RNA sequence: UUGAGCCUUGAUGUGUAGGAUAGGUGGGAGGCUUUGAAGUGUGGACGCCAGUCUGCAUGGAGCCGACCUUGAAAUACCACC
């Protein structure tokens, strides 16, 4: 039910899209093809609602939860379980909110934040998190371990499971194979395949892309072709 | 030619804006100028947008 | 046997009377039990959302089905009143943090506007269980007194699910029939009062009557 | 790819080498030297060592025992797997090999960086800006132009595209000098790798088979759960 | 033969430390066995191969709440799911 209606996508200086439209039905798992230096994560960025569409209007249904695996992951010392928590966003909101009312004394939104933090599961997020690593190996000695290490295709696992704690309507998933073996792969394409909700892809894996897509975009020549 | 068509609106919170032309192939920014808003009668902020 | 004989003696096809509905579950009486009686009523609520939460409170004046000891916790001279209010609870800033480790809780909590140790101490102790306070129900409010009062008079409380539903307690089966309509109803009204502004649809699609050792039938 | 002298033919010592990490131990055990002219894979799964014998081989992780070695004519080409962002965010293309290549050359020393894809004023500038695969083939380009005689590559087709893939694998192909190459992707493994070590547990071996035992091989280590 | 939807019934599902494959709300702290208890002989199916699991008799008439480590707290049972 996403629409991109004459897009028109301009990066600084360089255009990357002169005037594209496409449409995605809602239930409908699609690929993202084009070049390096193309514009597939410029897209992905306008979706996840922070560059500018600059006369595009690709609305799309805002009752939805957006769930997404960026393309960079950089050194972090956070432990794996804050970095895999982070991702499940309106807690860290709900207690940064807290915090502030704690050291300014305000007794009604102590309360409200409170009440806010028990309509989701909240407490549990920990356990509800060790129970998702737990299913992408991992034992229990390195949910303190910091992500600093963790060599490069279990890092890879820690923000692809950043991802799935939050069960939301639309997921981005950029390059998610980088580093990944063919033990967890399969993995990913069982889950992806059983996947509910929207899911929008970018690859270059011919084999991985085959299963579990339904159609694609291509960013040919400034133009989606779908 | 190349010269495309913009439009920048008050920051006054009325609706008044000044349309105007702008290269966007040489120029990487948003024009961020100041001018009379009549609405309000008062010089304000205008910046580009459509 | 009481999975064997009321199973095959209730049929699940029509619904009862508001009242002879009622009536046949005293009838039932499976239990050697006081088979206090609770009610089940399946609201329409996108529970996937947070702006639609609904918690509020009601009053049941024939039988709640037990006595609950509400603990006050007011910081600095907020005690004034809850010497006085009776709850069977002793609150104190010193008396939090130590109380929440070997004391459990009572069953209300005390709001201090000023005291804001409960929240820093309860956590997962305090919360978790399902305890804490609710300045939008009303367990935070300037009338400590008031609280206390209205907590030892059967504040019936409630909130949704993962599915938007709510139960909880209406009096045992020992109370009168009438008794149970004339408390239905008065939860039903808070609830209609209390109905969030964003719910489209029917904010009642099922309501049912259950004995809490027996079975339960839909009421409405 | 250049041509280099390739003079050094003891390509490095290596003795008890014992790589740890410094909380734990890495590898102990160690494999055949790179003896100029030898192509080798280094198979092996997730979090067992591939990387930390990359760099142990580059010298930016020294050896807990110690001496590790290396020749004294080595020119090393270096592609780290995922620290892509290694190279330095705040300086420009232009700027950036100007400091490899410091003395001598010119403003027409963009001329060779343009038949790499930075064919404009992407020249002057550089960041998080780039994409994923331009930053990608730029540490290519900045490998390729001081003519290495040792590759050591780290998976260094993450966010190449298929042509930039062709290009690479008909490089390595014609490439002359000692090359070590870890990858999932078979076609690569297939043209260009020929000997094929394993990572196994804390040691790496010459291990037997092929690819399609391999991955049978990695299918049964399954079974000790 | 084969899809989708609706009603009903029976199974179905950790973690991290645990007696234990502790789904939510929370009513309870006891009914469940007696149209005849656990265990043993015996399959089925699942199997985060730890373990659930239910057709038959035999055996025949008992064991679960309590207190235990916890984010939680119990399939004691029963509700709406
Ligand atoms: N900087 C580091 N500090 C501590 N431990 C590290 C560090 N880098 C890697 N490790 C650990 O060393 C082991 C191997 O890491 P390494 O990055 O070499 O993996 P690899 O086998 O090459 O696989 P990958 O394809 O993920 O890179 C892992 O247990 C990892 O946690
Ligand atoms: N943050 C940025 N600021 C400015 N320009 C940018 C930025 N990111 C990308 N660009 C420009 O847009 C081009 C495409 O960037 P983008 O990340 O969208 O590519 P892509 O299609 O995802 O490619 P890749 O497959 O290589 O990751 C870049 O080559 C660059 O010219
Ligand atoms: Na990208
Ligand atoms: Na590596």
């Amino acid at each position: 039910m996403i629409v991109f209606s004459s897009l028109q996508i301009r990066r600084g200086v360089r255009v990357l899209l002169d005037n594209a439209t496409a449409t995605i039905n809602p239930g409908q798992k699609v690929g993202l093809v084009g070049k390096n230096g193309c514009g597939k994560s410029t897209l992905l960025a306008l979706l996840k609602n922070e560059i500018s569409a600059d006369g595009g209007s690709y609305t799309f249904p805002g009752s939805w939860q957006l769930a997404w695996v960026n393309q960079e992951t950089p050194a972090l010392p956070q432990a794996a379980l804050e970095y895999v928590i982070d991702g499940d966003r309106e807690y860290r909101q709900l207690e940064a909110q807290l915090h502030d009312a704690n050291e300014r004394n305000d007794g009604h939104a102590i309360a409200t934040i409170h009440g806010k933090l028990d309509a989701i599961d909240a407490w549990s997020i920990r356990s509800r998190a060790a129970s998702l690593l737990h299913g992408l190996g991992f034992s229990n000695e390195q949910l303190e371990r910091p992500v600093s290490d963790f060599s490069g295709g279990w890092r890879m696992r820690l923000n692809l499971a950043q991802a799935l704690i939050c069960r939301s309507d639309l997921l981005l998933l950029d390059q998610p194979t980088n580093h990944l073996d063919l033990d967890a792969v399969i993995w990913l394409e069982k889950w992806l395949k059983s996947y509910q909700g929207t899911l929008i892809l970018i690859s270059h894996d011919r084999d991985f892309l085959d299963p579990i897509v339904d159609k694609i975009i291509h960013i040919e020549q400034q133009s989606m072709f779908e | 030619g190349i010269r495309e068509k913009i439009k920048l609106v008050s920051s006054a919170g009325t609706g008044h804006f000044y349309t105007t032309t702008k290269n966007k192939r040489t120029k990487p920014e948003k024009l961020e100028l100041k001018k009379f808003d009549p609405v309000v009668r008062q010089h304000v902020i205008y910046k580009e947008a459509k | 046997k009481r999975m064997r004989v009321i199973r095959e003696k209730v049929d699940a096809t029509k619904q009862y009377d508001i009242n002879e509905a009622i009536a046949l579950l005293k009838e039932l009486a499976t239990a050697k039990f006081v088979e206090s009686v609770d009610v089940a009523v399946n609201l329409g609520i996108d529970a996937r959302k947070s702006d639609q939460n609904v918690r509020g409170a009601t009053v049941l004046p024939h039988g709640t089905g037990r006595s609950v000891r509400v603990a006050v916790f007011t910081q600095g001279a907020n005690a004034e009143a809850a010497k006085a209010a009776g709850a069977e609870l002793v609150g104190m800033e010193d008396l939090a943090d130590q109380i929440k480790k070997g004391e459990m809780n009572f069953d209300v909590v005390i709001a201090s506007p000023d005291a804001m140790r409960v929240v820093g101490q309860l956590g997962q102790v305090l919360g978790p269980r399902g305890l804490m306070p609710n300045p939008k129900v009303g367990t935070v409010t300037p009338n400590v007194a008031e609280a206390v009062k209205n907590a030892k008079a059967g504040q019936v409380r409630y909130r949704n699910d993962k599915n938007g539903i709510i139960h909880t307690t209406i009096g045992k089966v020992d109370f009168d029939a009438d008794k149970l309509k004339e408390n239905l109803e008065a939860l039903l009204v808070a609830l209609k009062k209390a109905k969030p502004t964003q719910a489209k649809g029917v904010y009642i699609k099922k309501v049912s009557i259950s004995t809490t050792m027996g079975a339960g039938v839909a009421v409405d | 790819f250049r041509a280099p002298e390739s003079l050094p033919n003891p390509l490095l010592k290596m003795e008890k080498v014992s790589a740890g990490y410094g909380d734990r131990i890495i590898l102990d055990s160690i494999k055949l030297n790179l003896v100029p002219g030898s192509r080798i894979g280094l198979l092996g799964r997730n979090g067992a060592g591939k990387s930390t014998l990359i760099k142990l081989l580059a010298g930016e992780l020294a050896p807990v025992s110690g001496e590790i070695g290396l020749a004294k004519g080595i020119k090393l080409g270096y592609f780290a797997q995922h620290q892509l962002e290694y190279l330095r965010a705040d300086e420009s293309p232009i700027q950036h090999l100007a400091r490899l290549a410091p003395q001598e050359l010119e403003q027409k020393l963009r001329d060779y960086l343009g038949g790499f894809g930075f064919q404009g004023d992407k020249v002057t500038e550089e960041t998080r800006r780039f994409s994923g695969g331009e930053k990608a083939r730029l540490v290519l380009a900045l490998i390729v132009w001081q003519r290495p005689n040792l590759l050591l590559l780290d998976q260094p087709t993450n966010h190449l595209d298929l042509d930039m893939r062709q290009a690479l694998t008909e490089a390595l192909i014609e490439f002359e000098g000692a090359l070590v190459v870890v990858s999932h992707d078979r076609h690569l493994l297939r043209s260009t790798t020929d000997d094929l070590y394993l990572v196994h547990d804390r040691k790496v071996e010459p291990f037997d088979g092929d690819l399609e035992d391999y991955q049978q091989w990695l299918s049964d280590v399954q079974k000790q759960a």
